[PDB]
């Protein structure tokens, strides 16, 4: 079916530029126009610009003052948005959408998943991951064991956590990410099913942080202190 | 900063004539069609006539066919709307609009969804 | 006006009806440009819900209808479902700006959902964290509804406010709310006190969990 898939999230220093891609599939790419819309936190959707996938001509929102440029590669079935001179108000999810013509105004019948662009002066830093546990590693009082991983000191958001019992993925509980007093972020991921006993290394939390190109695994909860 | 400036409006007697002009400026591309829309008091904007600048092809609404003549002068970036045998029902605010996507103009030359650049409009009154 | 105005939020009971107004101006709705409606569920891309004032594309149930008077549109939803929760945007084109416009969006909350007590687990500082000269108490709060919770910390029996960071609750993919509270301590604070406690209040009930430095031997 008609599908728009965009590149991943990006983080940028203020005054830099970012190039977001949007690959189209499931239909004739050059037979439909592609628009770009952004969504800032606590803001409405804001139209960014249009580009004809055939002849490549563009039309931009005057609110951006020449800072946004749109391009397309018909061989790759992909449109690109380049937003230069980034500022803090440019932190937003950038969608691409297909223009379906309608005599009383075009519609956006297919939307891409969006790409988060974060504009920050704070450094990018990989997370520290700590194995945390409730009920002690080897309970003597029949208490259930709860495993979780404390994920702290990273920037920017976000991190992705998965749990594994061997190679089998395991259900988890997700929690919000909060910005610490030191402008860094912290969060937690809890293994959903309580435990009793397990061989050392049976369970693990895998914490991916694309911004820092780092993936950290924790597969050992040491003898209880 | 695309601009579309209408001119030539005013007040005429039934059966009279008027020539409207739309001065275009700020275009970073030149494959665009120019349309003329009119909005009578308490109504919507309806397509009167349009012209593709490169193709030179014109279209007209049935209510104005024969009486109205749209012509382009790409050297001056101006599109003219010659209006003859004006009727009181022709009274409206006339707008000139540009179509940035040529595929839309080939499908619907006189539909609002075809034009994504718009001028401020000029008033035309035909008395009796 | 050269923009579309929607109410910030609209709430309704399941099986009941709700209406979302989207008012514009002469330069968009009044010029003849129609309204399009988009539905954006939590953590997903917007989806075309209604186009051309009152038309539904393939996949949209009859429970969604729309009207437009040329200056004010309306998206009505009959028989509210829990899955209807999300943000609903209207959209048009403005001739005075020569650009496409979107409404501010309306958050649809479906009331009457089944209430759920929070599942609270309090984690002491990990040995690894203590070896980094840092100590964080982790109070994980999951699987509750509605989202309002209050978290309070106690060292022994006395309240603690310094070093506390409590997340705003938010719905997770399980359609339940989750939250967290972190008590940042020095290793000396953690070892000196007899115990620390996380107190979670939620809809007329309070749950308290307690950890101690020597509870594991
Ligand atoms: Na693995």
């Amino acid at each position: 079916q008609v599908q728009l898939v965009q590149s991943g999230a990006e983080v940028r220093n203020p005054g830099a530029s970012v190039k977001v891609s949007c690959k189209a599939s499931g239909y004739t790419f050059t037979s439909y126009a592609i628009h770009w819309v952004r969504q800032a936190p606590g803001h409405r959707l804001e139209w960014v610009g249009r580009i004809n996938t055939d002849n490549g001509n563009t039309k931009y929102s005057q609110k951006f003052h020449g800072r946004v440029a749109l391009s397309r590669d018909t061989s790759a079935s992909t449109t690109y948005m380049d937003l230069s001179s980034l500022n803090s108000e440019d932190t937003a999810v950038y969608y691409c959408a297909r223009a379906f013509y309608y005599s009383s105004g075009v519609m956006f019948d297919s939307w891409g998943q969006g790409a988060l662009v974060t504009v920050s002066s704070a450094p990018t830093k990989a997370p520290d991951v700590f194995p945390i546990i409730s009920g002690c590693r080897h309970p003597k009082d029949n208490s259930p064991v709860v495993l979780a991983c404390l994920i702290t000191g990273y920037h920017p958001t976000s991190v992705t956590v998965t749990w594994y019992m061997g190679t089998q993925s395991q259900p988890q509980r997700t929690f919000p990410e909060i910005q610490r007093r030191d402008s860094y972020y912290m969060t937690s991921s809890q293994l959903s099913t309580p435990l009793q006993q397990w061989r050392q290394g049976e369970y693990k939390c895998v914490v991916q942080h694309t911004a820092s190109k780092s993936k950290k695994e924790i597969f050992r909860w040491p003898e209880s202190p | 900063q695309v601009q579309l400036q209408e001119s030539g409006g005013g007040l005429v007697q039934a059966g009279g004539s008027l020539r409207l002009s739309c001065a275009a400026s700020g275009f970073t591309f030149d494959d665009y069609a120019i349309g003329w829309f009119r909005q009578a008091p308490g109504k919507e904007r309806e397509g009167v006539s349009g012209i593709r600048r490169s193709d030179g092809s014109t279209h007209y609404a049935d209510s104005v066919k024969g009486r109205f003549t749209i012509s382009t002068d790409n050297a001056k970036n101006t599109v003219y709307l010659q209006m003859n045998n004006l009727k009181p029902e022709d009274t409206a605010v006339y707008y000139c609009a540009a179509a940035g996507t040529p595929s839309y103009y080939y499908t619907e030359p006189l539909s609002l969804g075809t034009y994504d650049y718009w001028g401020q409009g000029t008033q035309v009154t035909v008395s009796s | 006006q050269s923009a579309l105005t929607q109410p910030p939020s609209v709430s309704g009971a399941p099986g009941q009806r709700v209406s979302i107004s989207c008012t514009g101006g002469s330069s968009n709705f009044g010029a003849g440009y129609d309204v399009h409606w988009y539905q954006q569920l939590p953590a997903t891309a917007p989806k075309l819900l209604i186009y051309g004032n009152n038309n539904r594309p393939s996949g949209v149930p009859d429970r969604f209808s729309g009207s437009k008077s040329g200056t004010s549109a309306s998206l009505a939803i009959t028989g509210l479902q829990a899955e209807d929760e999300g943000d609903y945007f209207c959209q048009s084109f403005d001739t005075s700006l020569s650009g496409w416009i979107f409404g501010g969006g309306t958050k649809l909350t479906v009331l009457g959902q089944p209430k759920a007590a929070p599942s609270v687990t309090l984690f002491p500082p990990s040995s690894e964290e203590l070896q980094a000269n840092k100590a964080t108490l982790v109070c994980l709060i999951s699987d509750f509804y509605p989202g309002a919770v209050t978290v309070a910390w106690k060292a022994d029996s006395s309240p603690v406010k310094a070093g506390v960071e409590t997340t705003t609750p938010s719905k997770q993919s399980n359609n339940k709310y989750a939250a967290s509270s972190y008590l940042s301590l020095t290793p000396e604070q953690w070892k000196s006190h007899r115990s620390y406690s996380c107190q979670v209040t939620h809809e007329g009930s309070t749950v308290e969990k307690t950890v101690a430095p020597t509870e594991c031997s």
